[PDB]
C-alpha cells in the first residue's frame, strides 16, 4: 500500500454521517452543528477559556 | 437561410441574405419489413406503452 | 489492465484516488501562495468532499457520477451488498472441476 | 440560509455574491494600493548593506560570465549601458564605505539608495533580499524570546521593569550588569543565569557585526516592511475578490471535459491572482481585457494534465484539438466522415503522424460497465488474469527439473559440477568459462571442451529419449 | 530456466521469436467452411487470397 | 496459525507503517511506453 497526506484534517465519513454519529454523541454536539462547522459556515469554540 | 437586419428597425428590411444547404447528421432508414440494420445487425425498435 | 484493440479498462477508485490527489495537490499550491481565505476554504470544502466519495460515494450529499452518467463505485461499495466482497466472492465462488 | 443544502457549488456561489463588482476607477485605486505597498517593500529592502552586496556579487559573477544580466534584472527605468550603470554603482558603494566612518554616514543612506532604487529586479531573487531579513529578524527575534524567558519569569523580575530598561537601549549592559545593586529579588539571583544571558547578548551583539546596523534599526525598517507588506496583501485580495464572478463566467464553457465546475472555477482562480500581480493601469485597459487572458489559460492547461487517467502531454492535447476541429469542417464540406489519407494533406503531416495520433487511447473503459442485458454481468467479470502459469506448464517444470537431475547424475562428478555451473542449475547465478576456471584450476580453454564432451554424452540415444519429450 | 536452456544446449533447437495464435476451430464443432471474407486496411499489400 | 481477527482505528503512524511510500502525483501510466 501506499499513503497520501493530506493537507488538511478530513472527517471520516463512516464516523460522522453513520445515524448513531459517533462523532456527534462523543462530543455531546449535535449532527447538525457539526455539519455547519465541517462546511465552514459556522465558527466554534475550543478551549476559550472561562 | 441567414439573414441579417438593419440597426434601428423593429422587423426592418434585411441588408444581406445567404441561402446554404447545410448537412447534419445521418438518421438509419428502415428497410422494407420494418428493421433496422445499425451496424451490420438487424434491429427492432419496440413500440412502448406508457 | 488494456484489453485487445489499444483501449484500456480501469476502476473507478482511480478516478476517485486521482481527484483526491489533485485537490490535495491544489491546497497546498493555494497555501503556498497565500491566497484570499475564501479560496482556501472552498478548496478545504472540495478535499473534504472528494475524500468522503472515495471512502462512501452518496453518503453525504450526491453521488459523482463518471464518463459512464453513472455514479463510480467506491470502496465502500466494494464491501456491501448482494455483489460485494462477502456474499459474492467469500460466502459462495465459482469452482474448478465442475459442468453443467 | 446556513445551512439548508449541502452543494457545494451552491455554497461558494452563496460566500462569493456577497462582493459588489468594481467600478473602472475603483480598479485604478486597487492597483494604486497594490504599487504603494510594493513600493513601501522595496524602500525596506533598498536600505540594507546585503542587497548591495550579494547584487555587487552577481554583477560580479556576470563580470565572470557565471549569470546573465536578464537573470538578475527585468529591464532598467542595453549590455553596455548595464555594465557602466553597474560600475557607478559599484562606485557609489565603495565611496559609500570609505565615508561610512556616523554623522557622514546619515547622508549616505539617502545617496547609495537612490543608485540601488533604480534596477528593476526579477521576482525570484527579489524575494532572496526578501528572505535574507526575514532570517534577519527571526534570528534577532529569538534572542528577544530567551532574554524575556532567563530574567522575568525565572527570578521573577516586574515585566514594566523589563521595559523600563532593556525597551530603549536593547545594547548596553544597563539591565545586566548596572541593574544589580537596585535592591530586588531579581538583582541579586541575575548571577545564576549572567553566564548565558550574557553570551546570548554576544549572539545577539554579533548580529550587530552581521550587516552594520543596529537593532533598532533591524526592528525600524522590519515594521515597515511588514505594513508593505500587509498593505499589498489586502489591496490584492479586495480585487481577486470583486473578480470571482469573471472566473465563473469563463469557467462554465468547460465544463463537460474531464473536470468538475468546482475544479474549473479553482484553477481559474489561481489564474486571477496571476494577473492580479502582472496587471498595469498605466496602460489604461480595463482589468477584464488582462484578466481573461490569464483565466483563460490557467484553466484550459488544467483540462490538458487532470482530465485524462493516461495523461498525453500538451503538445499533443494541441494536435488532438487541432484534429478534431479540421476533421468536422471537412464533415460539412463532402458530407461524410474524411480518412486518414485526405486529413494528411490537409494538416500538413504524413500519415504515419495522424495514424498515431489516431490511436491514442480514449478514456478507459470502466469495469463497473454492465455489459449484458441485466445489472448482474460487468466489464471486470470477462478480463482474466494473463500473469500465470498454467498448472500443466508449472507441472512440466517439476518434471523437466527431475529429469535433469538423473540424467546429470550418469555423468562425471567433475561434467556434473561444471553444468551445474554453466547453467544455473539447483543454485544461483550461472558462471562463465573463465569463473569456472578458477574454481578447478583448469584453463578457459579445456573447461569449454570439458563441457563440450559432456554435451556430447547427452545427445547419445539412451540417456536422451526422455529428454526429447520436453519439446 | 536452466534446465530449459540447458535442454536446448543439448538438442541445439533454438527458439522462435513469433507466437503462434492462430484462429482454429472451437472444440465440439465441426462444419464445413463455406464463405471467407477478407477485410484489409487502404496501407497494407493484399495477400493472394484477398 | 492466527487465532483470531481483530479490528480498530487506525492511527496516522499506523497508515504510515502499513504504507511504503507516498503517492504524490495523480498520473497512472506513460500515454507513449505503458509504464507505471
Ligand atoms: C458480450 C460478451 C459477453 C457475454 C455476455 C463478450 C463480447 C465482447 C467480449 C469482450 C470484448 O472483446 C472486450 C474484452 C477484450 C479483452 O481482451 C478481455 C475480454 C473482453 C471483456 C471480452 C470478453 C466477453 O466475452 C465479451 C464482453
Amino acid at each position: 500500500m501506499g499513503h497520501i497526506e493530506l493537507a488538511s484534517p478530513t472527517a471520516h465519513i463512516w464516523f460522522l454521517k453513520s445515524l448513531p454519529s459517533r462523532i456527534g454523541l462523543l462530543l455531546d454536539m449535535p449532527l447538525r452543528d457539526i455539519e455547519r462547522v465541517l462546511y465552514f459556515e459556522s465558527y466554534v469554540v475550543i478551549e476559550g477559556g472561562m | 437561410r441567414l439573414v441579417i437586419y438593419e440597426r434601428e428597425a423593429p422587423e426592418g428590411t434585411v441588408k444581406d441574405i445567404k441561402e446554404q444547404e447545410v448537412y447534419m447528421g445521418e438518421i438509419p432508414l428502415m428497410t422494407d419489413n420494418g428493421t433496422f440494420v445499425i451496424n451490420g445487425t438487424e434491429r427492432v425498435i419496440v413500440s412502448q406503452l406508457h | 489492465v488494456p484489453l485487445d484493440g489499444g483501449r484500456f479498462a480501469t476502476s473507478d477508485l482511480n478516478d476517485l484516488y486521482r481527484r483526491v490527489i489533485n485537490r490535495n495537490n491544489r491546497l497546498k499550491r493555494l497555501l503556498d501562495l497565500a491566497a484570499p481565505d475564501i479560496i482556501v476554504r472552498n478548496e478545504k470544502r472540495m478535499l473534504q468532499e472528494a475524500v468522503d466519495a472515495l471512502l462512501d460515494n452518496g453518503r453525504r450529499g450526491r453521488a459523482i457520477t463518471g464518463s459512464n452518467k453513472r455514479p463510480l463505485k467506491s470502496l465502500a461499495d466494494m464491501i456491501k451488498g448482494k455483489q460485494g466482497r462477502f456474499r459474492q466472492n467469500l460466502l459462495g465462488k465459482r469452482v474448478d472441476y465442475s459442468g453443467r | 440560509e446556513i445551512g439548508r443544502t449541502t452543494d457545494p457549488v451552491r455554497m461558494y456561489m452563496r460566500e462569493m455574491g456577497t462582493v459588489e463588482l468594481l467600478t473602472r476607477e475603483g480598479e485604478i485605486d486597487i492597483a494604486k494600493r497594490i504599487e504603494d505597498g510594493i513600493n513601501q517593500v522595496q524602500c525596506s529592502v533598498a536600505e540594507y548593506p546585503e542587497a548591495i552586496t550579494y547584487l555587487l556579487e552577481q554583477y560580479d559573477r556576470v563580470e565572470a560570465e557565471e549569470a546573465r544580466l536578464s537573470d538578475l534584472i527585468t529591464g532598467f527605468v542595453d549590455p553596455e549601458l548595464a555594465r557602466e550603470k553597474f560600475a557607478e554603482l559599484r562606485a557609489q558603494y565603495v565611496v559609500t564605505r570609505d565615508t561610512i566612518k556616523h554623522a557622514t554616514a546619515q547622508e549616505e543612506i539617502l545617496k547609495l539608495s537612490e543608485v540601488f532604487k533604480q534596477f528593476r529586479l526579477v521576482p525570484k531573487q527579489f524575494d532572496y533580499l526578501v528572505n535574507s531579513m526575514r532570517v534577519m529578524m527571526d534570528r534577532v527575534r529569538t534572542q528577544e524570546r530567551l532574554i524575556m524567558k532567563l530574567c522575568v519569569e525565572q527570578c521573577k523580575m516586574p515585566k514594566k521593569n523589563f521595559i523600563t530598561l532593556f525597551t530603549g537601549n536593547e545594547t548596553s549592559d544597563t539591565w545586566f550588569n548596572a541593574a544589580i545593586a537596585m535592591n530586588k529579588p531579581w538583582s541579586e539571583k541575575l548571577h545564576d543565569v549572567s553566564e548565558e544571558v550574557h553570551r546570548a547578548l554576544q549572539k545577539l551583539q554579533q548580529i550587530e557585526e552581521e550587516t552594520g546596523l543596529t537593532i533598532e534599526q533591524v526592528k525600524d525598517i522590519n515594521r515597515r516592511m511588514s505594513i508593505g507588506e500587509a498593505k499589498a496583501r489586502r489591496a490584492k485580495k479586495e480585487m481577486v475578490e470583486a473578480n470571482l464572478r469573471l472566473v465563473i463566467s469563463i469557467a462554465k464553457k468547460y465544463t463537460n471535459r474531464g473536470l468538475q465546475f468546482l475544479d474549473l472555477i479553482q484553477e481559474g482562480n489561481i489564474g486571477l491572482m496571476k494577473a492580479v500581480d502582472k496587471f498595469e493601469y498605466r496602460r489604461g485597459y480595463k482589468f477584464s481585457t488582462y484578466a481573461t487572458w490569464w483565466i483563460r489559460q490557467a484553466i484550459t492547461r488544467s483540462i490538458a494534465d487532470q482530465a485524462r487517467t493516461i495523461r498525453i502531454p500538451v503538445h499533443m492535447i494541441e494536435t488532438i484539438n487541432k484534429l478534431n476541429r479540421i476533421s468536422r469542417q471537412m464533415l460539412q464540406e463532402m458530407g461524410r466522415e474524411p480518412t486518414p489519407e485526405e486529413l494528411a494533406e490537409r494538416m500538413l503531416m504524413p500519415e504515419d503522424k495522424i495514424r498515431k495520433v489516431l490511436k491514442i487511447a480514449k478514456e478507459p473503459i470502466s469495469m463497473e460497465t454492465p455489459i449484458g442485458d441485466d445489472e448482474d454481468s460487468h466489464l471486470g467479470d470477462f478480463i482474466e488474469d494473463t500473469t500465470l502459469e498454467l498448472p500443466l506448464d508449472s507441472a512440466t517444470t517439476e518434471s523437466l527439473r527431475a529429469a535433469t537431475h538423473d540424467v546429470l547424475a550418469g555423468l562425471t562428478a567433475r561434467e556434473a559440477k561444471v553444468l551445474r555451473m554453466r547453467f544455473g542449475i539447483d543454485m544461483n547465478t550461472d558462471y562463465t568459462l573463465e569463473e569456472v576456471g578458477k574454481q578447478f584450476d583448469v584453463t578457459r580453454e579445456r573447461i569449454r571442451q570439458i563441457e563440450a564432451k559432456a554435451l556430447r554424452k547427452l545427445r547419445h540415444p539412451s540417456r536422451s529419449e526422455v529428454l526429447r519429450s520436453f519439446l | 530456466t536452466p534446465e530449459e536452456k540447458l535442454l536446448r544446449a543439448i538438442f541445439g533447437e533454438k527458439a522462435s521469436d513469433v507466437k503462434d495464435s492462430s484462429l482454429r476451430v472451437p472444440n465440439g464443432v465441426s462444419g464445413t467452411v463455406i464463405d471467407v471474407q477478407v477485410f484489409t486496411r487502404d496501407g497494407v499489400e493484399k495477400d493472394k487470397r484477398a | 496459525e492466527f487465532d483470531a481477527i481483530k479490528i480498530a482505528l487506525a492511527s496516522p503512524d499506523m497508515i504510515r507503517s502499513w504504507s511504503f511510500g507516498e503517492v504524490k502525483k495523480p498520473e497512472t501510466i506513460n500515454y507513449r511506453t505503458f509504464k507505471p
